[PDB]
């Protein structure tokens, strides 16, 4: 009956077509201004000097740059990790020179993507039910906090955050994979298993239900017309993919109760993603992977190499051909 | 490396970088005498064994050039070979070196 | 040439684990928790 | 095997026998000792002299002998024998500013300069030679 | 799939056009110049310290 | 030569035993041995070039990189427009049809 | 049969500090004459630094003199506390353990009235920080 | 002194016997309602003890 | 450039060319790398061989130390290119 | 903001807000500074800052129009200011009082941005510098004038996006292997700019004193700085850039 | 080291930060003897 | 308070376990220490120019 309570149960209606609640009134405004910057910055950016040393790197679709090549160039080196808005650039085009436009969005896609996990959180609460789809959510928003602000703060500068683009995905593994050693850290080693495993159990699960339906349907039209929306007797028999399942491996390995087994989807990727982006986040502050280089020797004492050192040779020839002339001293930031 | 090549008779301002950039001394955005290279990121730098080279505008070029104190090589050359970089079964290195030290910062 | 120290870290060590199953296993056999 | 570890003593070729025990003895105490700043023969402060079989052995002091580096570590000096770079290199003269080296012995220094000379017997292109060989 | 023959004419025809792209490509250059004595070696690959690729100070 | 599993590689100069002795290095700073500190000579034979030999230390490093591919041919590419990266034989073109079709 | 060893056993590989003890005397001396007169030598250097700070009191440029009272002086704690371990009588060295106590809190009320920019302040805890100095070595002789 | 030596040498034995034997007798459906002074005179003897290791580590 | 006649003398043989030489050439020869090549590569010998004999700040000892290495040096014309990282090169081991 | 009002500040309020290369001003006239024939004389802490950065672009360029310098905007950050270039005044020439170059920071090295999107980068330097006055007095005047040799901007080390250099780096457009595998006139003979180039040109510039101190504190005065900027190492021809802002200089009696 | 009196109690003390590992692993023995009830 | 005294428990147990391994001549950092740099801030047994005695 307020002039503001009106207004206060109008973002928290459940009435209008995209849930528009009060996480919502924070990640509307930050991605819609996280997305017309990338879509303009992806097209028409100029030139972008990412490492501080003038030279720079030409990433959006004017300048060439089919799109497996273009990219949202991270910020200028000689910034750093410098807070640089548009006000503390003596003009637009100067801060486009030293990569403003990627802090401009990957603080507000992480302020809006938090904004989102907290949504997530909101329908649940206002539709009634279990509020733990945020918690699924913060595995993608901390990987995305990993590779994009936990990575800039350990590690210096902006410049070292993944470039928002497709081919700066891929120099951002080999640059990461050279002086952090990804492939050998037991963290990223589980959410390998965590995304093959993943990948498992959706290729597992998703089989097992759609192989036992009953067929409440034709021969020539489609098997999903069958199930009517919204009924209350179940589509597939859980008994039966049980004891398929219970053939196939043995009788108990397998979830014949199916909220254990639906847990179980919920619990192998979202804690592999976890142990992902705490990884990245721990080699951020450079505890990096094992290193097994020149571990086996012999009684004379000469190196026998093993298949740790065939690694090395890959991560040292990316590492001395990542940033050809931004490196005046021996050590690579020590 | 400000040192090693200064020791080595350079005049270590007007270093002419491969880049065309400061190698050893270089200039901060907001204007101050920093350090060149990949450290220029690294410019807010206050630490008490170069602290005591720096005057109001960055590091002094005449404070560097000739009061360059032993104590200070010292710690510098500690500081740059005892950098927090190191490995999960502890090996001090860039990651791509040879295990002969245990150290992770 | 005996090495006299890890020999004391393993006798230790057997002494520590025969401490939380000391607990729970005369609690299994007298009838408490 | 192992069998030759015939490291010469001093000039004009007199050479000596480490045994075992004065290898592990060297290897363990090189490593923590110098091996954060020589890894592999390399200098990490100063890379263009280290510790090769020939950088060595083209000082004013020849270094490829034990007893150059004995004195070496009792009393540094540069590379051209003119300046004692003591105040910015650990020594046992220079052991109130370098803590490291206040509690090693004569007779491991011994030990230390014997694995400086068996490391380009047994991994000679690998020792001092830089990351090309690793 | 390995580079775009557009940009590759593009990069030899200008010595400042760069793309992540175009740091892709000295990336596998290295890999394949400095593993290549180690992973294959029944080629017998003798590369010199000189003619390998390096970077600058490192 | 180049061996077919690559796409760059460093033009290194071999004798009969495998042992390099020139390299046409990357790093022209002490580089202990090139093409022209070795002075090495071309005598060309037969072909379009029978008999013309010349020790001229730059035009040796231009026919030096081009036999690291093979064999020297002149190219006429003028006609299709050429670009100046290797296509694919139909030899392998069959072979990546068929063995992804079946 | 492959040469295993079980927990010891010194061996090339074994990580154990159980065997190779320490054969011969310790030849650095702790306390000997060469180092003793290097920190004579670096007291005839700080002594002159702090000299060195009343021209840029008077030119007022903070920067410096907070800053040549760490520069040369960063091993002049140290040196002190390694002469006044070095004497013989104890009753002298509670003379030589006062005034360096009476120098080190003059020396940092110099600093305190150097951030807070106090000229009229900084050359009275100077001159305090000077004379503390000279009472300093004719204590430890 | 190796007098001292031996002292906190028995406090690792009487704890050992303290750390097992109290949750055993608290527990117990018995042996609490009778024994709470057995518990507490090992406790104040283990309290004891380390005042007498600790006024000896002066001397 | 692309072509230069003069690389054979930069390191990795005799013959160091003291012009355009790197300050880590002189490695190879001893009693010449630290303070005696200092003034080699500072007020450098831009005129001939032996003009790096009759230079000054040198002892008559360091003088006669280069006296042992004088057919191990040429002058050769200062090629610009080379004098810009005579002291640092970007070339660690 | 004098030399004596800059020093009492701390870092910690200079730090970041752009006054740390701001080229002192002084606040004096009525004054000269006598330099003998006889005496060592340098000056020191010799501070220039630019301002108005012009490069010369041609509006006709077939007849009847000149090349009128367009005004641009700076591009890289506030780098562009030199510090500390001290050098040594006492040579004489028959009068003349010239310095000549000795150490410091010479260069900076600053991108602007003409008008229609291209960014032109320069070396800002004064490297190798012989300006020459005329007369003994300093001050109210007596315009020095002298060369500089710039360097070129990358050095011969720095590599190319593919990988070519002039001290370093492939001597070929590698990533095209078939136009290299041509034998008469097509051998990559195309490219000329894998022939990379280090080449060294001059520039000129004349400074005013325009106030003096009698006592130190030489100059605060202007200066006017033509020169050449960036050839990419021979690929592209470069432009001529105008300069014009303040330099402050200071001489001790040596 | 230890002061000397408490050096030969050196093996004693290199396992006891291991011990809030097994009080967390106690639970599970705990709660397997009663039958996780 | 259980779980109190298993805070305790760590702070005492380990803080034993960093001066057993101690070995004087190696700084603070070089021994992976973690509560004995938390008792040399408070300035417990360091001396000047930041060795500890
Ligand atoms: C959900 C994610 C949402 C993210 C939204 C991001 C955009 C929102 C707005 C900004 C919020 C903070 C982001 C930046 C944090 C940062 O740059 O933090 C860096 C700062 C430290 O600042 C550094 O401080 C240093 C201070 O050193 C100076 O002072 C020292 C002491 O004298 C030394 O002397 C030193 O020499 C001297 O240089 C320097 O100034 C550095 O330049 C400066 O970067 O940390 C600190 O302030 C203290 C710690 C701050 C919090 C850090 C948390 C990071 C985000 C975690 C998200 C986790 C997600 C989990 C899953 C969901
Ligand atoms: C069904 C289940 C099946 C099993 C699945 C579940 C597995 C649970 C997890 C088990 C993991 C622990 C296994 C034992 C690890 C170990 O033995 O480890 C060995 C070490 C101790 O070993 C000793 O390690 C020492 C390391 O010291 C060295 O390193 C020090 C610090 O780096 C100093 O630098 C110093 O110079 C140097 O001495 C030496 O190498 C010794 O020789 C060596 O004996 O144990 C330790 O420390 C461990 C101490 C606890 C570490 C606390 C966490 C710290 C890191 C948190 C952040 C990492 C996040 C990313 C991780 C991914
Ligand atoms: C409500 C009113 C909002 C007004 C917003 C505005 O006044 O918006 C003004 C801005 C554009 O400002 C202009 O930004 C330009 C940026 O130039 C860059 O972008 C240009 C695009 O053609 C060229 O490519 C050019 O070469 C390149 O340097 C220049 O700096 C101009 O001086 C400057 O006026 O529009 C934008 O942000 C677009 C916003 C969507
Ligand atoms: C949902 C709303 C929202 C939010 C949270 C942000 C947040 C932000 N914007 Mg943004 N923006 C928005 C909408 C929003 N924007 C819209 C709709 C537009 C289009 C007009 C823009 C256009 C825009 C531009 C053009 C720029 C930003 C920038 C920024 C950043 C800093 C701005 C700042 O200093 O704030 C000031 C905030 C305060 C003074 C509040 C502080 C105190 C409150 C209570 C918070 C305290 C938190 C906690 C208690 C600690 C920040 C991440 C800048 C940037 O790039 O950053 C890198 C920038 O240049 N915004
Ligand atoms: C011969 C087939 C085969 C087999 C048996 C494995 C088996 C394995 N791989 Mg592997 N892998 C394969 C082919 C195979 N892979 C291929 C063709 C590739 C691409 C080149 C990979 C790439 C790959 C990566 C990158 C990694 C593994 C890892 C692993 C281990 C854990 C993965 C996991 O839990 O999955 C989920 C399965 C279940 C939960 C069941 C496991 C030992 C990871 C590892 O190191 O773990 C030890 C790891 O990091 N693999
Ligand atoms: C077979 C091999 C294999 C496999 C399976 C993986 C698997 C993985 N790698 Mg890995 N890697 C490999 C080889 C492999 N790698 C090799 C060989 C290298 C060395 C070159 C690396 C180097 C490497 C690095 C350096 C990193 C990984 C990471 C990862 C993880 C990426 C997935 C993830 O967490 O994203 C999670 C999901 C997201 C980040 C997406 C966030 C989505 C946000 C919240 C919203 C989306 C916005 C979007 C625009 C909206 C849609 C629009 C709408 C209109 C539809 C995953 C575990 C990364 C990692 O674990 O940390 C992040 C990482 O940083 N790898
Ligand atoms: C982020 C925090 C979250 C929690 C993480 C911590 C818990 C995770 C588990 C990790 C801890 C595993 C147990 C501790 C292992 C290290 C102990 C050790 O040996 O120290 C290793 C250290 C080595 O001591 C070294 O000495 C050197 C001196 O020259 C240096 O000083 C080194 O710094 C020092 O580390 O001490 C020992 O050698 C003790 C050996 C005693 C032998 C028996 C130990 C048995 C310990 C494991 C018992 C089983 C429990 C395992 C866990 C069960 C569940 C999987
Ligand atoms: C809450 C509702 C707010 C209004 C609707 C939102 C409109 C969104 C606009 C699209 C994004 C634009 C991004 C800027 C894109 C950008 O980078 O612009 C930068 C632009 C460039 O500046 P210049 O480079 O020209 O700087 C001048 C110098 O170069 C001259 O030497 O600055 C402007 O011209 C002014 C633009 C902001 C003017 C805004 C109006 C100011 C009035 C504020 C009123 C406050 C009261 C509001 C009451 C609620
Ligand atoms: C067991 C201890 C060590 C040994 C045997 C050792 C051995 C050597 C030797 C023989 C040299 C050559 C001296 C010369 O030719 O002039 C040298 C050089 C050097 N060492 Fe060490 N070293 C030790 C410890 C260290 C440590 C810990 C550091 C790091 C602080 C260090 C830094 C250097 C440097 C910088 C040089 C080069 C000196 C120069 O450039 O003139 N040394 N070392
Ligand atoms: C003097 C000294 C010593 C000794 C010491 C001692 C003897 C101590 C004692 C100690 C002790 C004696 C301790 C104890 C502790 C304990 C604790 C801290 C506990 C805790 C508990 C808990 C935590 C539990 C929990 C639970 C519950 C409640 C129920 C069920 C579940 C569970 C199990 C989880 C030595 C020789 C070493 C050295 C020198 C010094
Ligand atoms: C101070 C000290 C002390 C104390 C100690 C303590 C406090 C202890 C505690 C505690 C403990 C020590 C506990 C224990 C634990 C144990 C164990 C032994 C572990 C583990 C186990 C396991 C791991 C198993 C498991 C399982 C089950 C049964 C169920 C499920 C399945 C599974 C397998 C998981 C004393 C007095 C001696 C003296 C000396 C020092
Ligand atoms: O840029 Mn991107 O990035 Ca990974 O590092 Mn540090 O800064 Mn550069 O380096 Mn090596
Ligand atoms: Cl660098
Ligand atoms: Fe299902």
């Amino acid at each position: 009956a307020s002039l503001w309570e009106r207004f206060c149960s109008w973002v928290t209606s459940t009435e209008n077509r995209l849930y528009i609640g009060w996480f919502g009134v924070l990640m509307i405004p930050t991605l819609l201004t996280a997305t017309s910057v990338f879509i303009i910055a992806f097209v028409a950016a100029p030139p972008v000097d990412i490492d501080g040393i003038r030279e720079p790197v030409a990433g959006s679709l004017l300048y060439g740059n089919n799109i497996i090549s273009g990219a949202v160039i991270p910020s200028s080196a000689a910034i750093g990790i410098h807070f640089y808005p548009i006000w503390e650039a003596a003009s637009l085009d100067e801060w486009l020179y030293n990569g403003g436009c990627y802090p401009l969005i990957v603080l507000h896609f992480l302020l809006g993507v938090a904004c989102y996990m907290g949504r997530e959180w909101e329908l649940s609460y206002r539709l009634g039910m279990r509020p733990w789809i945020a918690v699924a959510f913060s595995a993608p928003v901390a990987a995305a906090t990993a590779v994009f602000l936990i990575y800039p703060i350990g590690q210096g500068s902006f410049s070292d955050g993944m470039p928002l683009g497709i081919s700066g995905t891929f120099n951002f593994m080999i640059v990461f994979q050279a002086e952090h050693n990804i492939l050998m850290h037991p963290f990223h080693q589980l959410g390998v298993a965590g995304v093959f495993g993943g990948s498992l159990f959706s290729a597992m699960h998703g089989s097992l239900v759609t192989s036992s339906l009953i067929r409440e349907t034709t021969e020539n039209e489609s098997a999903n017309y069958g199930y009517k929306f919204g009924q209350e007797e179940e589509t597939y028999n859980i008994v039966a993919a049980h004891g398929y399942f219970g053939r196939l491996i043995f009788q108990y390995a397998s979830f014949n109760n199916s909220r254990s087994l639906h847990f179980f989807l919920g619990l192998w990727p979202v804690v592999g993603i976890w142990l992902t982006s705490i990884s990245v986040s721990t080699m951020a502050f450079n505890l990096n992977g094992f290193n097994f280089n020149q571990s086996v020797v012999d009684s004379q004492g000469r190196v026998i190499n093993t298949w740790a050192d065939i690694i090395n040779r890959a991560n040292l020839g990316m590492e001395v051909m990542h940033e050809r002339n931004a490196h005046n001293f021996p050590l690579d930031l020590a | 490396f400000l040192v090693r090549d200064q020791r080595l008779g350079a005049n270590v301002a007007s270093a002419q970088g491969p880049t065309g950039l400061g190698k050893y001394l270089m200039r901060s955005p907001s204007g101050e005498i920093i350090f060149g290279g990949e450290t220029m990121r690294f410019w807010d730098l206050r630490a008490p064994w170069l602290e005591p080279l720096r005057g109001p505008n960055g590091l002094d070029l005449n404070k560097i050039k000739n009061d360059i104190q032993p104590w200070q090589e010292r710690r510098a050359a500690e500081y740059m070979t005892h950098a927090p970089l190191g490995s999960l079964n502890s090996v001090g290195g860039v990651a791509t070196e040879i295990n002969s030290v245990n150290y992770v910062s | 040439m005996i090495n006299w120290q890890v020999i004391g870290q393993l006798v230790s060590l057997a002494i520590i684990v025969l401490v939380g199953p000391a607990v729970i296993f005369l609690l299994a056999f007298k009838k408490g928790n | 095997d192992d069998i030759t570890r015939t490291i010469p003593l001093e000039a004009s070729g007199t050479t000596i026998t480490l045994t075992p025990e004065q290898v592990k003895r060297g290897k363990r105490l090189f490593n923590s000792s110098c091996a954060i700043c020589h890894n592999g023969g390399i200098t990490k402060t100063n890379p263009n002299v280290g510790l090769d079989p020939e950088s060595l052995s083209l000082a004013t002091p020849p270094r490829d002998n034990v007893n150059s580096l004995i004195d070496y570590m009792k009393d540094p000096t540069s590379y051209d024998g003119s300046e004692s770079i003591a105040e910015i290199h650990p020594s046992i003269k220079s052991a109130d500013i370098f803590p490291k080296m206040r509690s090693l012995s004569d007779d491991d220094l011994f030990a230390i300069a014997g694995h400086i000379l068996i490391q380009p017997k047994v991994a000679s292109e690998k020792w001092g030679g830089g990351k090309i060989y690793y | 799939a390995y580079d775009f023959v557009s940009q590759e004419l593009r990069a030899a025809e200008d010595p400042e056009f760069e793309t992540f792209y175009t740091k892709n490509i000295l990336l596998n250059e290295g890999i394949r110049a400095w593993m290549a004595a180690q992973d294959q070696p029944h080629e017998n690959f003798i590369f010199p310290e000189e003619v390998l690729p390096r970077g600058n100070a490192l | 030569r180049m061996p077919a599993f690559f796409e760059t590689f460093p033009v290194i100069l071999v004798d009969q035993d495998g042992i390099i002795r020139a390299d046409i290095p990357f790093r022209r700073a002490e580089s202990k041995y090139s093409i022209e500190q070795v002075g090495v000579t071309i005598d060309f034979y037969g072909g379009k070039l029978n008999g013309q030999s010349f020790t001229d230390a730059p035009t040796v490093k231009k026919y030096a990189r081009k036999a690291q591919l093979g064999e020297v041919f002149e190219f006429d590419r003028t006609t299709l427009e050429s670009d100046g990266v290797f296509r694919s034989s139909p030899r392998g073109w069959y072979t990546f049809g068929h063995a992804n079709f079946a | 049969a492959p040469k295993q060893s079980f927990f010891g056993g010194s061996s090339a590989s074994s990580p154990f500090v159980y065997n190779m003890k320490q054969t011969g005397e310790i030849l650095y001396k702790p306390l000997n004459d060469e180092d003793l007169q290097f920190h004579k030598n670096v007291l005839e250097k700080s002594r002159g630094e702090l000299d060195r700070t009343s021209e840029q009191i008077a030119r007022k440029s903070w920067d410096d003199m907070r800053g040549v009272i760490r520069n040369q002086m960063y091993n002049m704690r140290h040196s002190q506390l390694r002469l006044i371990e070095s004497v013989e009588s104890a009753e002298k060295q509670k003379a030589a353990k006062k005034n360096y106590n009476d120098l080190k809190k003059s020396l940092e009320e110099m600093d305190l009235a150097a951030r807070n920019k106090k000229q009229e302040d900084a050359r009275k805890f100077r001159a305090s920080a000077l004379k503390a100095f000279d009472s300093f070595t004719t204590s430890v002789g | 002194v190796t007098a001292l030596q031996i002292l906190v040498f028995a406090l690792t034995i009487l704890s050992t016997i303290l750390v097992v034997s109290i949750p055993v007798i608290l527990a117990s459906p018995g042996q609490w309602e009778q024994s709470k002074n057995l518990v507490f005179t090992g406790a104040g003897v283990w309290s004891g003890l380390v005042i007498v290791t600790g006024l000896l580590n002066s001397f | 450039e692309m072509e230069y006649e003069g690389v054979m003398y930069l390191g990795g043989s005799d013959k160091i060319d003291v012009n355009n030489a790197n300050i880590r050439a002189y490695t190879k020869y001893p009693g010449m790398y630290p303070n005696i090549a200092r003034e080699i590569v500072k007020n450098g010998p831009f005129e001939s061989v032996d003009d790096v004999l009759k230079i000054e700040t040198l002892t008559a000892t360091q003088k006669s130390v280069v006296e042992k290495y004088k057919n191990n040096l040429i002058a050769l014309p200062s090629r610009p290119e080379y004098v810009i990282d005579k002291l640092n090169n970007g070339l660690y081991r | 903001f004098t030399e004596e009002d800059f020093r009492q500040l701390s870092y910690e309020q200079v730090k970041g807000t752009g006054l740390a290369n701001r080229c002192p001003e002084v606040d004096g006239t009525k004054g000269s500074i006598k330099i003998e024939k006889g005496k060592k004389y340098k000056i020191v802490d010799m501070c220039i800052e630019p301002k108005s950065f012009q490069v010369e672009d041609e509006v006709g360029k077939g007849k009847q129009a000149r090349k009128e310098f367009v005004d641009t905007k700076l591009m890289t950050r506030a780098t562009y200011t030199l510090t500390g270039i001290e050098g040594p005044l006492t040579v004489n020439a028959n009068g003349d009082l010239e310095f000549q170059e000795k150490d410091g920071i010479d260069y900076a090295a600053t991108t602007v941005q003409l008008p229609g999107g291209e960014r032109v980068p320069f070396l800002f330097t004064v490297k190798e510098l012989v300006a020459t006055a005329k007369g003994d007095s300093i001050g109210s005047g007596t315009e020095f004038g002298g060369e500089f040799t710039v360097p070129s901007y990358r050095t011969g080390l720095f590599l190319d996006p593919k990988g070519r250099g002039g001290v370093t780096g492939y001597d070929m457009a590698v990533a095209l292997p078939g136009m290299m595998a041509d034998g008469a006139e097509g051998q990559d003979e195309l490219f000329k700019e894998t022939n990379k180039v280090f080449q060294v040109t001059k520039g000129e510039i004349e400074m005013g004193v325009q106030k003096v101190d009698p006592s130190t504190n030489e100059i605060a005065g202007v200066f006017v700085s033509e020169q050449l900027t960036d050839t990419d190492m021979g690929a592209k021809a470069p432009k001529n850039i105008l300069l014009k802002g303040v330099f402050y200089a200071r001489i001790v009696e040596e | 080291a230890l002061p000397e009196a408490y050096s030969i109690f050196k093996p004693l003390v290199d396992i006891l930060p291991v011990i809030p590992v097994f009080f967390l692993l106690l639970a599970f023995v705990w709660q397997a003897a009663i039958g996780f009830r | 308070v259980a779980h109190a005294g298993i805070m305790v428990f760590w702070c005492g147990a380990m803080t034993l376990f960093e001066v057993a391994h101690f070995i004087p001549e190696k700084p603070l950092y070089e021994q992976g220490f973690i509560l004995l740099p938390h008792l040399a801030t408070l300035g417990w047994g360091v001396g000047p120019g930041g060795e500890i005695v």
